Order: C-alpha cells, then sequence, then structure tokens
C-alpha cells in the first residue's frame, strides 16, 4: 500500500475523495509542502 | 533550530542569545542541557 499513496485516484471506491487535501493540511507546515505534496502525488502549479 | 519546525525565529535567537559559546563560533549541548533543562523539570512539574 506504500504505491497507492503515489496512485492520483486514492480511494477511487471509498466515496471520501477528499483525504489528500485533509493530510496536506493536517501535515503541510512541518514535513515540507512540496515534499508531502509529491509523496501523496499531486501539484500546487496545477492546482492553481 | 529551523530544521525542527517547533522552534519560532524568537525562541530560536532567545536560545541563540542564552547559549554560550567559545571562540570557535561553536556551543556544547550536553553543557547547555546540563544547565537548563534538568533544572526546570521540577519546577515545572509542581507548576503542572
Amino acid at each position: 500500500d506504500r504505491l497507492v499513496i503515489n496512485t492520483q485516484s486514492f480511494p477511487n471506491n471509498y466515496w471520501d475523495k477528499f483525504v489528500k487535501r485533509k493530510v496536506m493540511d493536517k501535515y503541510g507546515e512541518f514535513y515540507g509542502r512540496d515534499r508531502i505534496s509529491e509523496l501523496l502525488g499531486m501539484d500546487k502549479a496545477a492546482l492553481d | 533550530m529551523e530544521s525542527h519546525k517547533h522552534y519560532t525565529q524568537s525562541e530560536t535567537e532567545f536560545l541563540l542569545s542564552c547559549a554560550e559559546t567559545d571562540e570557535n563560533e561553536t556551543l556544547d549541548y550536553e553543557e547547555f542541557v546540563k544547565r537548563f533543562h534538568e533544572p526546570a523539570k521540577d519546577i515545572g512539574f509542581n507548576v503542572a
């Protein structure tokens, strides 16, 4: 399951599609915004 | 100090000022901690 985090379709079946951003808010401040974003597979520049 | 990310700039600079260093612009954390952490332990426990 180390891989499913890098997978972009994280909880595809699980209806809370929202946990990537929840985790981003929870652990962004300490562990590095960019490092946590790359661990979770999402990209701030494309988001903006 | 800033890699720990629990310490703000004010706390970092206060610890810098309180810290004592030799001519090599270097400090010893063992001396620092034995000077300050252990004395605070029991008084802080009493306050708690």
